[PDB]
This record gives C-alpha cells, structure tokens and sequence, in this order.
C-alpha cells in the first residue's frame, strides 16, 4: 500500500508538522484521541481496536517544543516514544547539531525509522520538514539524511525546507547555516522544495488580508500544500500522480531538484462569495508571481518543468483548456529544450478547511510546483551574504570549537558555486 | 480493504454518460452551443 | 468460435478497457452480476469471442488486467461492471513505474511479466482458436507503455501467427499531460513497429474536439473520452460477435489495410455522433453517415486527413441497409476528391456490411483509415524527442534503470525511418 | 423537386424570414413543432422545395440564418415557429457589424464566410436538383448588406448556373433609420448588379402607406410589415410548391421580365389587400383584382409607376380562375394607357395561373413589375451619396477596415451608369 | 454574449454610480445583498450559486466617498477589492491626478479591469464616468483612458463626462482642468457624451418642478439616460442599437465626437396623469432646448447627426412619422450635406421607476443623443475663460510644482483651439 514517513527536524519542522497533522485528522475523520467514529493508510497506522497512530517522528534537541505536543490536545494521537527529545538545543549552530550533540540522538532516530519501516508494507517516500536557518534543522537534518540514504538506497525523499528571506532574518547565522545545510541537500535528497517566510507573509497580507500574521497562519496553509501534494495516494481521481512520479517529471538533471511552490486559491471567508471560482482563473492565479511561496520573480528566469496538482470538481477538459491559455501568454517563459513542460493531476476530493482557519471552503484547488531557472537568484543572495561574513571570519569560532574546522566552509561554498553555474548553463539557450 | 472513492464530478442536468447521446435516447435536451461556441441555449435576450 | 485475448495495461489501458467492457457487455445484454438478460438469440450466438463459459451460466470475460499501481486495479473493481473480471487475471505490482519507460520494461517489469505471461497462456490455451490479441495502453506513460510493449514482444515470439490489435493513446502535440511524453512514445514506437501487427492511434485532443463540436457536450469528463474509444473497439470486431452480409474479421482488415508491414498505424472515427438537441432534426441515411464519415472533425486522431493521401481506408457498416448505397458512396467519395486518395493503389476505400447495429441505433459505421497524414503526428513527437535528447534532459532516470545511450539513438533512427516511408509514398 | 435554398442575413433579414417560414409552413400545414397537419394531399406533394424530410415525420427547412449580433437569433428562437430550423444552420459570429458595410464585408467577413459556405454547400449537395437561392436582406444596414453581398458574390462563383432571388429593403426618401444609408446602399447595389440574377426592391415607406390606406391597420408593427413581404415570397414560388394550369417557376419569370442583364430590379405588389371592414363589400373578381394590381399605391416600392414606362411586368394569378380575364384584363391595361408602357415591346405585361389559392382566400395574385420609374429611387440615393462623399462625411469609419476611396468612386460610377441606362430606354 | 464594463472615476463618478447601480438592480430584480429571487450579463456576472457581482470599478483617490459605498446599503453587492481607494485626494489638481499621486493607483486599477476582461466572454465597450472640473476626474480619467487604449485597442470606450457651466461653477480652477483633460479626451475616447449641471438644474426646476434639487436628484435622471441607451443590449426590441452602432453613425469626423444628450418624459408623479404622452409629442419635446442636458442653444448650430432611443410601447410607424415632422420643421436645422440626419432605436421594455425617486412611472421615453455644431459654443466659452486666467498666469504654480512643466498648457490650448475651427469648418456650407 501507499506508505510515507514524515520526519520533522528542528522547531520549524515540529511547528509545521503540528499544523500538518492538524489537517490530516480532519480530512480522514480522525478524532484527536485517535479513534475514528482505507484512505488513512498513507499517514496513519491501524492499531488493534479503533486506534490510529501517525507515521511520523517529532525529533528535536530542544525539549520545550516537543513537550508542547506531549501536553497538548494531541497527547493521545502520537506514539509516546516517537516524540524524540534531547537535553539541550543546538543553539543555532550547524557544528553542534551535526557533530557533538546530534550524534547520540540520531542513533535513536534510525531505530525509530526501522520500526516504522517494518510496519509499513511498501514505503514510497520520506517527507522531511526542517529549516536551513537553524542549527538543529540543518546540523541534525543533514545527519539524518546521510544515514537514511545508505540505509534506504534508490528510495525517494522529498525536502520541504524553509530558507531565509532577503529582508527578514530572525537570526544572524542563517547564511552560515543554509550554506552548510545545502551541501547535503544535493546528493542525498531527490526532491527539494524551496520555502520562504516573507513570501508567505506577503500572501497572508494580500490574499488573506490579515494585517499581522503569526507563524500559525503560515503553518496552516503550508499544510494545505503538503496535503494537496499527497492527495493522490489517499484519494483517487482522473489522473493520479505518485510520489515516485514527481522525480521523473521534475528532476531533469541530478543536481537540479529544487522547486518552487504555489497554492493557487487562497481566499478568505467573505471574499469567496463574491469571487467566481473557475478552473481557468485559478490556473491564471497559480502563475501570478505574488502567489509564489518563495520570494522570487519567475519572470527573471525560465520554467524548466511544472506539475499541476488539481483538486476538487475539475473536469479534465477545463485544465486542458487552462493549460493552453497558459502557454499562449508571453509573460511566462519556458526553456527551449522542453516543449512538453506540464504535469497535470486531478483529484476528486476538495480540500477540507479547519474550523477557525483563514482559508474558506473552496470547491476547486490547484497546487503549483515548478522547476525553474529563476531559483538561481535565491541561492545567489545566500551565496553573497555568506561570503561577506566569511571575509572577516565572523561567527567561525563557534563552528571551529565543536568538531568542524575551517576547511568545511570552503567546500560548502564551492559546491554552491557549482550549483550557481549549473542553473546558468542549463537555462542558457543552445 | 481498498481506497476512498469520492464522487466523480457531474456538470449539470444529470448527464451520467454518453448513453443517451450514443444510443439515441432522451433527445431534445440542452446543448453547449447552437451558434458561436461561446453562447449557450436559455442564455441571451 | 474465433477468440481474441483482451489485455489492459497501465492507468490509461485499465480505465479505457473498464469502460470498454461495460459497452460490449451492455451490447450483449449481460448484467453486471454476470448472467444473461437479453431478449435475442443473436446476442448469445457468439459470446465466446469475449466471454468464457462458467458454472451457473456466468460469462467471465477474456480480460487480463496488468499494471503497477494497486490503486488502478482497486479502481476497476470498485466501479460498476467490475465484478465480472476474475481475480486470477488481476496481476499487479506495488512499486509503480512513475512514467518511466526504462523502469516498466527492464528493471521492474521482469518480476511481473513472468506472472502475466502465465496468465495470458492460461487464457490462450483454454480456447480452441486464437484470432488475435487486443491490448489497450498509451504511449506517453511508463506503466502501460514500457510494460505493455514488453508484453507485445514476448507474446509475438511465442504466438507468431496471431493478430495483434493495439489501441494506443499517443501524446498530444497541443497539450502535454506529462513531461516525458516524447521519451516514452518514441521508445514505445521503436518496439511496436516490428511486433504489433495492427496499431491503433488515439489521442485526447481529438476526443475533446468531438465532444465539443459535434457532440456539443458541456462537461466532457474523463470517462466520456473512453466511451467513444469503447465504441471504436466494439465496431472493429462486429463481424466476429454478430453475423453480417459481408464478413470482415481482424485478418480481413489486416490484409486490406496494410500495404507494407511497417505501415500499420491506423486512425478511426465513429460515424453517427450528434448532439442531443440535434437528434430529431437529422435524417439518418447512408449518404448522411458517409458525409460525416469522411469529415476531418469526426476522426479520433488529431492528424489532418486533408494533408496526406489515404493509402487504404476501411469501413464497417452496421445495420440493415442497401448494399450498393454503402458501395456507391465509397465510389462517390473516390471521385469527388481523388487527389485525397493515393493513385498507385486504385479503389482505396472499401467497406463491409453487418446487419446487427448497436443498441438504439438504426445505422452506424466504423471507419478505419491507413493514411500517410499520420506522419505529421509522429514527427511532432520526433521533433520533441530530438529537442530533449541533445541536452540529455530527464534522462538519468532512464539510464539508472539499465538503458544505454544507444537505445535512444535507435529509437530516433526508426522513428525518422517510419516518417520517411510515409513521406516517400506521399510523393 | 426544384429545390430552393433560403438564406437570411442581418437583423432585418432574420425577421423577414421568420415570418416567411411561418407563412409558407401554414400554407403547407406544418405546425410549429414540426409535424404535418394539412387536410390536402397536394400540400405534401411538393414539400421538397422548402423542407427536408427527417426521421419521425419531422420537416426541417432549407434555411440558413446568418447575422453578427446574437440578439436577433434570440428573437427568432423565442418567437413562434422558431424551433423548426436546424440547430446546425444557426451560423453567425459575436462581434456585431455595427451598421458598417466595410466591417460586414472585409474584416469579420473573412472568418464568418468560411463557415457559412460549409453550411450552404451541405444544403445544396443534399438535394438532387437546385432551382436557385432565395436570400433576404436590407440595403440600409451593414449586417445583411455587406455580409450578404459577400455571400452572394461568393455563392455565384460556386453555382453560376442557378438563379439568385434576392429581397432588399432599400432606404426611404422621407425618413432614415440609419445615418449611413446612402453609404450602405450604393456599395450594396454596386455588388448586386453583377452577382444577383434579379432583385425585388422593397421598402418600408411603401409598406407603411399600404398598411394605412388599403389595410387601414391601426398599429402596423414590423411583424405586420414582415407578413406583407412574406406573402409575396410564397406567391412567387406558388407554381413550384403547387401544380398549376400555366406553370411559371423562378426561371420562367427571369427570362420574361429581364431584357438586359443590368436591368433586374423590380417593383412588387400583392393584389387582394383588403381592410377588415371592407371584406364583405369587395367582390373578389379578376377585373377588380387587375385595377388593384396596377394601382400605384398598391406597389410595395416607393417609386411611382406613373413617372416612368413599364418595360416588362408579370402577374402570378392564384386560384380557380379562367384565362380570358387573365388575358383580356392584361390586354385592357395596355390599351387603356399605352403611354405608360415601352413601345418596342408588344404586350409588355405578363401573366400565369396556378389553380391552388392561399389558405382561406378565394382569388389571389402577385405582381412583379420591371419599370424605368425606379430610376429616381437610385437617383435619390446617388444624390444623397455625392453630397456626403464630397465632404467625406462618415468615411473615417469605413476606411478603417480597409476600404480605399477608389472603391467608393467606383460604386458611385455604377450608380450613374445604372440610372442613365433606365433613362436611356425611357426616352 | 454582450457585456459592458462601467468605470467610475472621482466623486462625481461614484455618486452617479451610486445612482446607476441603484437603477440596474431594478430592471433585473437584484436585491442589495446580491441574490436574485438572464439578461443581467451586460452588468452582472453569475458567481457561484445565486450571487451576482456588478461589472464595475469604483476608483477614487479620496477615501471619503468609496467607504460610503462600503458602509452603505450596497455593502454585500460589490466585491471589496473591486472598489479602489487611495490615501489622499487630488485637491482639484490635474498634475496630482496625472503625474504625482496618480501612477501608484492606476497600476492597481489595470489589474482589475484585466480580471473583469478575462471573466467576460465578448466585450462590447467600456462606459467611463468622470467630471473634468476636478483633478481626480480629469487627471485619473486622462490616465485611465490612455491605458485602456494601449491595452484594449479599437474597443468602443463610450464616455459620459460632466463639464463646467457658464453661470454656475463649483471650483475656481475648473477651466484649467477642463482644457487639459479635453486634449487627452480627443485622441482616446471614441464616443463622449456632454453633460452640464446647470441645464439639469433648469430641467429639475421647469419639468420635474423641484425648487432645491440636490446632487442625488441630478444623478437619478442621469442614470436613466445611461440605462436607456444600454437597454438595447439588455432587452430585445424592434430596432436594436449596440455600442458599436453609435460610433459608426454619430461620429462624422474622428475629432468631432462630442454628442449632446436629452431625455423625454422627465415628468413628476402628479404631472404624469394629466400629460398625454404620445410618440409625436415626446419627440417634439426631446428636441426642445428645455430638455437638453447641456446649457447650449441648439438653434445656433446645425444637427449633423441625431440618434433617438425609444423605450416602451412605441409602434414603429409613429416614430417613423415623428422623423418627418422634425425634419419638415424650419426651427430644427440640419447641415446641408447630411439628409439622413436621424437614427431610430426602439426597445420593448419601459423604463423602471426608482422607488422613492422623483420620476414617475412612464410607458414611453426617448433618449435623444445628437451630434451638433453648437458644442463649439461651449468650447468657445471654456477657451475664453482659460485665456483670461492664463494671461496673468494664475493658479499655475500648483500645477507646475507637481510634475508638469509650462509647455503642456500651451499645447493643450492649441489642440483645443483647433477644435472650434473644426466645428466652424464642418458647419459652414459648401
Ligand atoms: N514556516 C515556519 N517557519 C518557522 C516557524 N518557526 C520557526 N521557523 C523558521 O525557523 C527559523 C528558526 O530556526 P530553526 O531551524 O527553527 O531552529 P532549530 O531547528 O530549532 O535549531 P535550534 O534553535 O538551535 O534548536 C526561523 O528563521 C524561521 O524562519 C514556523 O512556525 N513556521
Ligand atoms: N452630476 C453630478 N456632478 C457632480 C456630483 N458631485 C460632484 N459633481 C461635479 O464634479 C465636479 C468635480 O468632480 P470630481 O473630479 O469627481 O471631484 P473629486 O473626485 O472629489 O476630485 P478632488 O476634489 O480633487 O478629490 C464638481 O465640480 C461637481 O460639479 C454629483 O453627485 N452629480
Ligand atoms: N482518453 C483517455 N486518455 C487517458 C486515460 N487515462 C490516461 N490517459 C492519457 O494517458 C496519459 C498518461 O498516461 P499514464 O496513465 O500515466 O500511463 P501509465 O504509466 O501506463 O499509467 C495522459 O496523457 C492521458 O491523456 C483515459 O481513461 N482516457
Ligand atoms: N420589414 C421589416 N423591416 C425591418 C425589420 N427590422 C429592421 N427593418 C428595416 O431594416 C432597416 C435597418 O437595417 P438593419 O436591420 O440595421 O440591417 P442590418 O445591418 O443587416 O442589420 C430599417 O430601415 C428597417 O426598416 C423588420 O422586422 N421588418
Ligand atoms: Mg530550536
Ligand atoms: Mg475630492
């Protein structure tokens, strides 16, 4: 059966996953204790008599974010010993989370992975949730993905990593942590999905018209992106898209696997009655640059490949009609060597809305994830800011003391240089 | 033991399939267009 | 007493065949439970072509469902007319090809085809006379294209004197549903030209045009496209299932429609397609269906028949009708546009008559056309493959499953050779 | 079996044919649903001329409705007898002509006229033998004038051996419904002289005077005006739809009435027009039918017959009538006023008898007159054209679509040539 | 399908629009919430299930008039993002409306017509409402017509525009804004309709018999003029006229497109019973100068082309007789080169009375739109007062400070100067 294991690393992994698992219970009717009053098999495990346990581990060195789940309203849904904790956090240091304090915890993590892998019959992928800005999500996140690749070869892994914003930075050593984190994201993860905070901040102020959004509002709609992506394994439709289907259609080159994300219909409550929800205009809203979940302009680069995760009552003619109008517009640009650039997937269940959420009930939904050459500027601003602080050797003595030495900054830098020339050479016309 | 099957979308008038359209039954129903493809019957002046 | 074994491959093949098996069961009057409830003895006269006798009067179809994703085989058993198929024919995998032609053929397909070949050998040896094999798949996929063409290779080397009707949905030049459409299609054609005896070409944008222009359907859904394809496949074998004045089985159309062995790709449209608001206005006569038969919009292939001359055309008329009215209309279309037909094969279009029409139809016809106009469709796939192969994009998934660079060059080789031979006879 | 294919063009053309198919079906007995309810065998004897037989007894007219504004197809469909037309024959566009001849002929005509000829050639090739085409339009507008003359010029190239019976609503001297009436008329008449085989000139101001002087109608609507022209159009083809003593079809009147190819414009009148009060007083006899036939006010064209000499006139008598009063009254109208007739033609007037009268009326007749008095109608519009053309009023719109100033000069040059030819034989 | 997009700029535009969209709901039974209890496609788009949203935009720099729509009885009818607001008003400065504080709103504006453009199938024209007396109506009006010309070419933008009266004016700087806005109005607007406040003040005093009219009572009969000429697209008639019908029949020269307006039975409640309203009587009353929307005497000029739009129980013979009576009359004088001076338009639906309004229920009404040579007397009036203030260079430092240079006033003066020779040349006999 369709089985996926979602690992959650760092505080941003837990907070996104806590909102992600909030949406999963409402879609499949699971009461928060874990008693339902065969779609549950993708994310939940049958357990004895009327009990369902999630196929996830909430691992974080910081105890206070995990302990919120233990004392929260989902104390009985999760397995008590899946929620791996630690003594002290990584203190936003890649060196601590990967070498010193993350070594004794990652061995307990792979023991949890093996028991969850033996329970599932056919495992289809790993959804890793972390942020490259922090020490735990980068240091322990790279450590977890190293052991998972050797333990499980040729098996797909999807990376939903939150990257620093150009204007908003909640910590100082985020450019240092992201460069070290992205060293592992190339050779280990087969699909990486870029995320950014200030872009989702810009969506909430305009589309959701909320004036001061919090992290909870950001986490609730990124959950809708995950649930729209995995909806084909749970709910069937006209054109199903597997998890293993994503790698063949969106990764043309082995080192090119970073993808933007976009959820097209994002409409508040009173807005929806006046708005005409149609297949054509939602597809047009999907490609609109302010609907990107990552702070980037798609007009700067050219689209390499795209996948359209349609949901709800969508006839396959209308998506065929909508895609044709998308190709005709000159405002977007496709790369010259890829005439067949669109993946379409239709699911027949509309996305459920959580009570009290900002999103309103919509009959149709389109999740837009594309591989683009415009993603190169997102790595460039992190590359340039990294070299500014590394020029005068700032915040290095923290990394020097705990395991790492001065060399590993150079190989992490020049691997991003190989990434930067990869996007420019491939996107160039031949 | 299976998969959740949501209802496949039906547009209007309960057209379950091409049974009437092929096998020549239930004639005289509404169509998508009669003139230019944009217009439709019961819509107009 | 002529039997054909039906095999469905991939999501495209399983969904089309499930709607196909609904129509011929409805035409033969058997309930989804599996008994017989028709009112005619002609329906029960020839059911062995599609159905095997079972205990208690159950009529199990000669269908073998083979795929990778278990959700697809769970979909056909959940829907109506899904209990007719035997579970011993439900051979399936777990991994899923993921639209990878190399994965569905070389690496993963080896562990499944040995199970499929045992099942199709069981259905073949049960019946006395094998007329042929009828398979349904697509070309842009990886489950029904990579593994489906593997079945064609293994079943032809073991049954070399039997027919092979493949109903394949080619990628659309106008719209792309997947990103690896020309990679899978050119590799599938590379296997189909030497193995498949008769290949049928379908495509989604031609089905969408018929449902909007002629049929005038507001919301042509995913299953509506399969119903017209189902009407095609019930029309090809109308001679086997029902008596007719002039008989035309699969081998009858094989020797007629195929001048040279490499040129076997055909294209078929169904004749009496009208909108629900225009049924009572049209008069159904033999000239009326013939004019609709030769129109370009009524064809279920996006190749424009006005561009290329027809090498050979076949028509399968169904119902009680005057035989020369069918015949003189073929002579009428041979004289009005003789340039649209080929010269060195005189009297291209030739027809057949069956006196049993489909249910609710006074008159119908199934038109099979072997035209050189299909070469513009294949070069559209060919030019997309050449554009992608020069940069080797989306290629490391194929070479990770054991496909060397030579197989892509040979796939482009005979693809250009195939469109060369079609262009050579157009001159 | 002498078929006529009917085309309606523009807002006025759709409305005049809406009442036309209402009248001719009431004569033949077809209800608004489509079935036959007549009480005579002779009504169904000749229905092929205007209707196509369909499955189940349904009759569909040989009518093609064309325009550019979808408001009028909403008007004909919502009106009575609007469901009888073929839904496939509802060919038109969405842009709207906007009463511009250049837009109706050049810009949107390219996309529209390609689809319309497909419908027309379908109607023509369906029937065994063609008699001609009966089109109806106006000359003051742009939706039926520019688009219709584009159709007429294109259909005469395709079918040069078949006649073209056109009905034109020309602009009024007293009033003007559109500001660009001289621009629309002079370009349309420039196209009608070489394409249309004969034209029957109609106009509202003569119909308005008839609706008030003879008919004494309190509120003459456009539905009232449409029935007067439509009553003619049934009476012109009365010898085709019905057997007659002296048959005169649409080619019989063509060679009789037309001396020279440029002179093919007629002034038309329907004879037995009575008010509701004066139904009992007027005795329906032929000699009093002849004096109403030759009354100047009963002519449905504004040109006064007293000003110019008649070249050739024809009468289509209907009913149980004997043929001296058919001939002596047409002889008496010569000798009573011989100055009003052309000298070099002996017996200018003409007549023919059909023994089937219209519904509920005993005697009826339809008058066609080709007189030189219609020159002042063309002289006035040419006078109105040269006044506007010198100042180039309302021309920046017409030159926007791509009409150069040379074509307006050539259109006016043909008007002065045509008005001089009528004056040439008047002397 | 037929549909028109209504655009309302400025406080004059919104207040007419409040009276306009009050009227359009009455012919189609739309309640203020927006639920009908299919001729509405010209103004309303069917959204979702049983909700209609107007095909309009309410854009204004001053927020004090757009929020009155938001807080008024029509809160639920209009889409909230459809109504466009601004931080600060133009303060009757054309330079502010065109250069400084106008560019930041027009970018948001053009994204909103575009979404109404994609929602609608086949567009017939744009109905733009503005007043040249104010900086918002002039400045933003001049910008908006220019952007619609380069985006939607050859689409008939049919305009209604309010002009300063000679006797009564509400602002000192009206002649500067009127001349500047007219220069953009020649080259952009295909069909413009002349409106003047003081003539309607005389109309309210003489015909409707109101001693103190207000701006609300003015716009109520103005909206009747808008609804009557567009009623042909909404409801079928004997002789229908479209938006494209007006431009090809009432515009003799590309710069002579300034058509007058007049209405028929402008009759109060108690006056309606005693009045014998017949087709001949209402045509004669249409061409009287008392019923003219603009304070200019038509007897001084020659009617180049006039269009009559009849609504109600109009037999086509009586309108055909009324054409002959006007042309035979010596007082109404036409130009010598246009014998076909009239166009008739008959619609079958009588005008709908606004409940609580001053107009009465009337069977028959005529909207008289005429292209005359007496419009040049209005433009000779505005040319004289513009030269009076410009000689001493008064109220110019407000304009040249906010972006403009001195040169724009002279070129606008010369461009408007050529109009009165053009109206004299077209009126002179030859
Ligand atoms: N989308 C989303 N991002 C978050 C959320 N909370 C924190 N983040 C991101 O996470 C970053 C903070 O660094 P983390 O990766 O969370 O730190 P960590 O993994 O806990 O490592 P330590 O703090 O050393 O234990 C911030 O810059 C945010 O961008 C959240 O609730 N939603
Ligand atoms: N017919 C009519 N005219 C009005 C109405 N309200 C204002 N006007 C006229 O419109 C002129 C100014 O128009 P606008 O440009 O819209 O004024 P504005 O939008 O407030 O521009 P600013 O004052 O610069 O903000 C005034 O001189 C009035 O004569 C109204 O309700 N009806
Ligand atoms: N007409 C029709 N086309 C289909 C159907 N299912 C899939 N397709 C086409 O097949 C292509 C996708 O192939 P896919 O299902 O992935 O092939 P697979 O790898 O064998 O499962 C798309 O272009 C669809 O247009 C169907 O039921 N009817
Ligand atoms: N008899 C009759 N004449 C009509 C009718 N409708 C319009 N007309 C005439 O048509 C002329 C206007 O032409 P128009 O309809 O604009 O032509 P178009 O551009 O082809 O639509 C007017 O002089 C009317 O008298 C009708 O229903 N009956
Ligand atoms: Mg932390
Ligand atoms: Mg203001």
């Amino acid at each position: 059966m369709r089985e996926v294991i979602s690992i959650h690393i760092g505080q941003a992994g837990i907070q996104v996953g806590n909102a992600c698992w909030e949406l999963y219970c409402l879609e499949h009717g699971i009461q928060p204790d874990g008693q339902m009053p065969d779609a549950f098999n993708t994310f939940f495990s049958e357990t004895g008599a009327g009990k369902h346990v999630p196929r996830c581990i909430f691992l974080d060195l910081e105890p206070t974010v995990v302990d919120e789940v233990r004392t929260g309203t989902y104390r009985q849904l999760f397995h008590p010993e899946q929620l791996i904790s630690g003594k002290e956090d990584a203190a936003n240091n890649f060196a601590r989370g990967h070498y010193t304090i993350g070594k004794e915890i990652v061995d307990l993590a792979l023991d949890r992975i093996r028991k969850l892998a033996d329970n599932c019959t056919g495992l289809q992928g790993f959804l890793v949730f972390n942020a490259v800005g922090g020490g735990t999500g980068s240091g322990l996140g790279s450590l977890l993905l190293e052991r998972l690749s050797v333990d499980y070869g040729k098996k797909s892994k999807l990376g939903f990593t939150v990257y620093p914003s150009p204007q908003v930075s909640t910590a100082v050593v985020e450019p240092y942590n992201s460069v070290l984190s992205t060293h592992s994201l190339l050779e280990h993860t087969d699909v990486a999905v870029m995320l950014d905070n200030e872009a989702i901040y810009d969506i909430c102020r305009r589309s959701l018209d909320i004036e001061r959004p919090t992290y909870t509002n950001l986490n609730r709609l990124i959950a809708q992106v995950i649930s729209s992506l995995t909806a084909s394994l749970r709910f069937d439709g006209a054109l199903n898209v597997d998890i293993t289907e994503f790698q063949t259609n969106l990764v043309p080159y082995p080192r090119i696997h970073f993808m933007l994300s976009s959820y097209a219909p994002i409409i508040s409550a009173e807005k929806a009655y006046h708005e005409q929800l149609s297949v054509a205009e939602i597809t047009n809203a999907a490609f609109e640059p302010a609907s990107m979940m990552v702070k980037c302009d798609p007009r700067h680069g050219k689209y390499m490949a795209c996948c359209l995760m349609y949901r709800g009552d969508v006839v396959p003619k209308d998506v065929n009609a909508s895609v044709a109008t998308i190709k005709t517009k000159r405002t977007i640009q496709f790369v010259d060597w890829c005439p067949t650039g669109f993946k379409c997937g239709i699911n027949y269940q509309p996305p459920t809305v959580v009570p009290g959420g900002d999103l309103a009930k919509v009959q149709r939904a389109v999740c837009m994830i594309s591989n683009s050459t415009a993603i190169g500027e997102i790595f460039s601003r992190l590359d340039h800011k990294f070299d500014l602080m590394y020029a005068k050797r700032a915040f290095v003595h923290w990394y020097v003391g705990e395991g790492m030495e001065e060399g590993e900054f150079s190989e992490a830098r020049e691997d991003l240089a190989a990434l930067e020339k990869d996007f420019e050479e491939v996107g160039a016309e031949s | 033991s299976g998969r959740l099957r949501p209802g496949s979308p039906r547009g209007a008038d309960g057209r379950n399939g091409l049974y009437g359209v092929l096998q020549m039954t239930e004639a005289g129903g509404t169509d998508s267009w009669v003139g230019h493809p944009q217009i439709d019957p019961t819509k107009g002046k | 007493m002529r039997e054909i074994v039906h095999i469905q491959g991939g999501q495209c093949g399983n969904q089309i065949g499930a709607k196909f098996w609904e129509v011929v069961s409805d035409e033969h009057g058997i309930d989804p439970t599996g008994t017989y409830h028709g009112d005619s003895d002609l329906q029960l006269e020839r059911i062995n072509v599609y159905f095997n006798e079972a205990t208690g009067g159950r009529y199990v179809p000669r269908a073998i469902l083979m795929d990778l994703e278990p959700g697809t085989m769970d979909s056909v058993r959940s829907g109506p007319y899904g209990q007719i198929f035997r579970p011993d024919n439900f051979v399936f995998g777990q991994t899923g090809a993921g639209n990878n032609w190399a994965k569905g053929h070389y690496t993963e397909g080896a562990e499944l085809i040995d199970s499929v070949l045992d099942v199709v050998r069981k259905e073949a040896e049960s019946c006395d006379c094998l007329q042929g094999f009828q398979v349904c798949h697509s070309l842009g996929g990886g489950t029904g294209s990579g593994m489906g063409t593997l079945l064609i290779s293994k079943i032809r080397e073991e049954y070399p004197d039997r027919m092979m009707l493949t109903f394949s949905v080619v990628p659309s030049p106008k719209v792309s549903d997947t990103v690896v459409e020309p990679y899978n299609a050119t590799l599938s054609v590379h296997q189909l030209v030497e193995n498949a005896d008769e290949c049928m070409v379908l495509d989604n944008e031609a089905l969408y045009d018929i449902c909007f222009r002629t049929l005038k359907l507001t919301t042509p859904t995913f299953g509506d496209l399969n119903h017209l394809i189902s009407a095609v496949m019930s029309g090809i074998t109308c001679c086997l299932r029902f008596p007719g004045q002039l008989n035309a089985d699969l081998r009858k159309l094989a020797v007629n429609l195929i001048p040279f062995p490499r040129l076997h790709f055909f294209m078929v449209g169904f004749t009496p397609l009208t909108s629900r608001g225009s049924q009572q206005y049209r008069a159904l006569t033999v000239p009326e269906l013939t004019q609709q038969m030769w129109d370009a919009k009524n064809m279920m292939c996006a190749a424009d028949p006005r561009h290329g001359r027809y090498l050979t055309a076949s028509a399968l008329f169904r119902g009680r009708m005057s035989t020369k009215e069918v015949d003189e209309q073929m002579l009428n279309v041979q004289n009005k546009n003789s340039s649209y037909f080929v010269e060195w094969i005189p009297n291209n279009v030739k027809s057949s008559v069956c006196d049993i029409p489909p249910k609710g139809l006074k008159m119908s016809a199934t038109f099979i056309g072997n035209s050189t106009a299909i070469q513009e469709m294949f070069k559209r796939v060919s030019e997309q493959f050449t554009a992608m192969f020069r940069r080797k994009a989306f290629l490391h998934w194929y070479t990770g499953e054991g496909m060397d660079e030579m197989e892509f060059t040979e796939a482009e080789s005979n693809m250009n050779d195939l469109v060369s031979e079609y262009q050579q006879y157009q001159d």
